[PDB]
RNA sequence: GACCAGGCCCGGGCGACUGUUUACCAAAAACACAGGUCUCCGCAAAGUCGUAAGACCAUGUAUGGGGGCUGACGCCUGCC
RNA sequence: CAGGGCCUAAGAUCAGGCCGAAAGGCGUAGUCGAUGGACAACAGGUGAAUAUUCCUGUACUACCCCUUGUUGGUCCCGAGGGACGGAGGAGGCUAGGUUAGCCGAAAGAUGGUUAUCGGUUCAAGGACGCAAGGUGACCCUGUUUUUCAGGGUAAGAAGGGGUAGAGAAAAUGCCUCGAGCCAAUGUUCGAGUACCAGGCGCUACGGCGCUGAAGUAACCGAUGCCAUACUCCCAGGAAAAGCUCGAACGACCUUCAACAAAAGGGUACCUGUACCCGAAACCGACACAGGUAGGUAGGUAGAGAAUACCUAGGGGCGCGA
RNA sequence: GUGAAACUAAGUGGAGGUCCGAACCGACUGAUGUUGAAGAAUCAGCGGAUGAGUUGUGGUUAGGGGUGAAAUGCCACUCG
C-alpha cells in the first residue's frame, strides 16, 4: 500500500519534472532568442568568427 | 452571431492574377498560384472565396503587402488539384 | 564623442507621440495650430507614423 | 523569509521630488529601488498575543522593523524596541501589562515611562517619536489630556485616549555609524547640495563677486529671500496645545 | 632582440582624497565631498510650486526633514 | 520569428469629485503605454531579388469532432506563485580549438623528402535516466573537520499528508510518513537510399549530371549552461496578467449541456519581412579622415577582446602619370 | 597566553569610492589642420575604467521658466 503511494508521488515527480524541465528549456530558448544568439545555423555559420 | 473582422464586399475581395514567369514557376513547382487582392482582406475571407467560386480545396494562403499599396496573395491549393489544369481554364 | 548634431535615429513612434496628430488634437492650442495649417493650405499638417504599415509608394 | 506578500509592492518611484515636475524638495535622486515596508502602526487586533520571529532591515527607516505573527493566522510588521528578544511575545490591548514591545492606550498606564509610538489624535496610524531611538516620556495626566515629553526637549499635553507602544525604540547605534566612504551619501538618493556663496545673484541672494564672498546681506538668507537664522517659521495661532517649547 | 610595454628622486604652495565644471580658447587653487556648527520645524510639521483645489516634503515623524557657513584628520577657534 | 488580438512600470489620459476669468489645474476607479512579465520550429534543399516564411523530413502550441465518468459549470471574489540586488571565486560540463587515429588524393621541373594537402558534420524535439558537482539534520570514532568507513535518533531535506481556532484554499500552531533531491551534460530515435573529399561527361566554359570512402579518441577550454547554485555585504534590490488551488455571498445556461483526460484526424487571426545597418543608402547640407544600441569571437606568440601576421569573409580607399 | 580577557603568528577569504591596462567614457599637452577630410576633428602619447560608472528604449520638468557636484553652464550649431 505504501509503495503504491510512493509510485503515485513518483508519478507526480515525473509529471512535474517534465513540466518544470520543459518550462526551463523553453525559457532558455527565449533567453537565447532575445539576446540574438539562439539558432544553431546562425551559430554554426559563425563558429569561425 | 459569427461576425468577420470587417465586412468588405466579398465579390471584389480578389482583383487580378499575376502573369509573371515566377508565377508559372509557382504553378509548376509549388501547386500554387498568384492573386492580387486589396489591402482590406484576410486569410479567412480570401480562403473562403477560393473554395466557393473555383471549387477547389485551398491548402494555405500566404499574403504580403506590396509598397505600391496593393496586396499580393500566394494561394497554395491541395495536392488533389493541379494548379496547371485549373489555371489554363482561366487563361494563365 | 558625438557632434553638435540634433536630430538622430529616434523611432517615429515616439516622434508621433509628441508631434503627431493625437497630442496635436488633445489641446486647444494644437487644434489652433491645425486652424493655421488648414487655413494656410499645407498638404501635410502633421509629421507622423502609422501603427500598421510604412508607406504607399 | 523574504517576499512576505506584505512588502506591498507598488510605490511612487524611488525617492521622488516632483510636484508638477519642478524640483521642490531639493537634492533627491539615485540609489536602489528601496521597496517600502507596509508596517502595522495602528494595531487593530487588541488582546491577542503575537511572537517576534524576524528583525528585517527596512531601507525606508533609520531603525529596523520586525515581523510579528499571531495566534490567529496573520502577519504584520512593527517597530521593534530596544530589547526585542527573538521569540518574545507582544500583545496590544487596553489592560495589557507594561512590557518592552507591546501597545496600550495612554490612559491605563503609570507616568514616567519610555514609549516610542504614540498618537496625536484617535484613528490615525502613528505619528510621533518613531525614529531610530526616539523615546517619549510621560509627565502626569489630566482630565482629557496628558503632558508628554517627546524627544526634542518638548512637552505636549495630548488626547489621553491615544494608542502607544511602550518601549525605547532600538537601533540607537546609527548615531555613530559613519558614512566615511564619502559617496555613500549618494547611495541614499541624496544628491550634493551647492552652497550659497558660490552661486550667482540670479540664483541665491548671496551670489558674490571676486573671491570667497562674505555673506553681504544683513542676515544670512535662504535662496528664496527669507532670513535663515532665528526667524521662527510657525503660524501664530494653530493649536496652543504645547506647554513650553523648552528648546 | 620586432610590435607591445612605469622614467625617477629631493623640496615647497594650494586643494585631504576618488570625482564634477565653462558642448566649440579656461579642468583649476574653482564646485562637490565625508566631518563640524548655528538655526527653523510636533505632523492639519516647517520649507517649495501653484490665484485655488492640491502636490513634493512623506505613505517619512527630531538618531528625521529644510536652510546658512566651513570643509577629512590633529591642536585649538580669542576680544567686542 | 518581432510587435497587436494578453499583462502591467515610469508616464499620459482621466467617468464621476474638488478647484478655477475662459482655456483648463488637481485627483480616484477605469483605459492606454515595452525598454519588462506570459506564450508554440528546428535541420537540409530551392532560388536574378524571399527564407526559422516556399518544398521535404521530423515536432510543438490553441480549439473542434470522435470514446469513459461527472451533475453542475464560467466569471467576480480568498490565496500561493509570477517575483527579480551587487560583487566574488571554485566546481561539473557543453560551444570552439589543437593533436592523434581513419579515408581520399598528391611529385607541386630546386639538395633531400611525404614529414604534404583536404574531410573527420549533424539541430529542434520524443523517450529513458545523474556523479567523482551542489544540496540531505545532530554527536563520537580514523584521516588536514574534509572525499569515505561505522553506530544511533524517529523528522532531520525535495516533498507530501492529517488536524485546531470564525478557518474551503492559504497562513499560523501541533502530529506523522518519507534518505534522498536538483540541473546542465549524456545514450537511443530523429539521422541517412542527407551532407561531404575525390573521380566520372559536356561546356553559352557561368555549372549541371552519375557515383561516393572515414565520419572516432584524447588534451585544452569558454566571457555560454548548471545558476535567481552557494558565500559575503549594505546601499536591502518593480508591478500586473498568464499558471495553480479554493467554501459562502453575487450575475447567466442547463441536459446528450458543461467539465477532466486518453490515443487518432481536422483547422491555423493582423502587421513587419527586400536592401544599407562599425554605413556611399542612418545622423553630420556632401558618395564628408566624425557618430550610432545589441549578437557571433578562428590560428600562432602573448595573461589578454591590446599587439604583430594570417584562415573564413570582404577590399585595394573614384583622379592618374 | 592566563581561571576568562587584551593581543599575535599561519592559512581561508575577496573588500576597495585600490592599482596597471583593453572595449567604453572623457578631452591634459604638443604638432597638423585654419576658403580644414571635419562649423571642433586627425595623429602621437593622456585621466577614469566595479563606480559619485557608461549606454540603449520609453518618459519628466518649458522661458516673469526648467535644470545646474554652480561655469552664467545647458535647454535643437542660438542663451545675462
Amino acid at each position: 500500500s505504501k509503495l503504491q503511494l510512493k509510485l503515485e508521488q513518483k508519478m507526480k515527480m515525473k509529471m512535474a519534472k517534465k513540466i518544470r524541465l520543459r518550462r526551463n528549456r523553453l525559457m532558455r530558448k527565449r533567453k537565447l532568442r532575445k539576446r540574438g544568439a539562439w539558432p544553431p545555423s546562425k551559430m554554426k555559420k559563425l563558429k569561425n568568427v | 452571431l459569427k461576425y468577420p473582422r470587417r465586412i468588405l464586399d466579398v465579390y471584389q475581395i480578389l482583383q487580378s492574377p499575376i502573369i509573371t514567369e515566377a508565377a508559372i514557376k509557382n504553378i509548376a513547382d509549388e501547386n500554387s498560384l498568384l492573386f492580387t487582392v486589396d489591402v482590406r482582406a484576410d486569410k479567412k475571407m480570401i480562403r473562403e472565396a477560393i473554395s466557393n467560386f473555383f471549387g477547389v480545396k485551398v491548402r494555405k494562403v500566404n499574403t504580403l503587402i506590396r509598397p505600391d499599396g496593393t496586396k499580393k496573395a500566394y494561394i497554395m491549393l491541395n495536392k488533389e488539384y493541379n494548379a496547371s489544369e485549373l489555371a489554363k481554364k482561366i487563361g494563365i | 564623442a558625438a557632434l553638435c548634431l540634433t536630430k538622430r535615429s529616434r523611432s517615429r513612434k515616439s516622434l508621433a507621440r509628441t508631434h503627431g496628430f493625437r497630442l496635436r488634437m488633445s489641446t486647444t492650442s494644437g487644434r489652433a495650430l491645425l486652424k493655421r495649417r488648414r487655413a494656410k493650405g499645407r498638404k501635410i499638417l502633421c509629421t507622423k507614423t502609422n501603427p500598421s504599415s510604412g508607406k504607399r509608394a | 523569509n523574504p517576499r512576505n506578500n506584505l512588502i506591498s509592492g507598488q510605490r511612487r518611484c524611488g525617492k521622488g521630488r516632483n510636484a508638477r515636475g519642478i524640483i521642490t524638495a531639493r537634492h533627491r535622486g539615485g540609489g536602489h529601488k528601496r521597496l517600502y515596508r507596509k508596517i502595522d502602526f495602528r494595531r487593530n487586533e487588541k488582546d491577542i498575543y503575537g511572537k517576534i520571529v524576524t528583525i528585517e532591515y527596512d531601507p525606508n527607516r533609520n531603525a529596523y522593523i520586525c515581523l510579528i505573527h499571531y495566534g490567529d493566522g496573520e502577519k504584520r510588521y512593527i517597530l521593534h524596541p530596544r530589547g526585542a528578544i527573538i521569540g518574545d511575545t507582544i500583545v496590544s490591548g487596553t489592560e495589557v501589562p507594561i512590557k518592552m514591545g507591546n501597545a496600550l492606550p495612554l490612559t491605563d498606564m503609570p507616568l514616567g515611562t519610555a514609549i516610542h509610538n504614540i498618537e496625536i489624535t484617535l484613528g490615525r496610524g502613528g505619528q510621533l517619536a518613531r525614529a531610530a531611538g526616539a523615546v517619549a516620556k510621560l509627565i502626569a495626566k489630566e482630565g482629557k489630556s496628558a503632558t508628554l515629553k517627546l524627544p526634542s526637549g518638548e512637552v505636549r499635553l495630548i488626547s489621553k485616549n491615544c494608542s502607544a507602544t511602550v518601549g525605547q525604540v532600538g537601533n540607537v547605534g546609527v548615531n555613530q555609524k559613519r558614512l566615511g566612504r564619502a559617496g555613500s551619501k549618494r547611495w541614499l538618493g541624496k544628491r550634493p547640495v551647492v552652497r550659497g556663496v558660490v552661486m550667482n545673484p540670479v540664483d541665491h541672494p548671496h551670489g558674490g563677486g571676486e573671491g570667497r564672498a562674505p555673506i553681504g546681506r544683513k542676515s544670512p538668507t535662504t535662496p528664496w529671500g527669507y532670513p535663515a537664522l532665528g526667524r521662527r517659521s510657525r503660524k501664530r495661532n494653530k493649536y496652543s496645545d504645547n506647554f513650553i517649547i523648552r528648546r
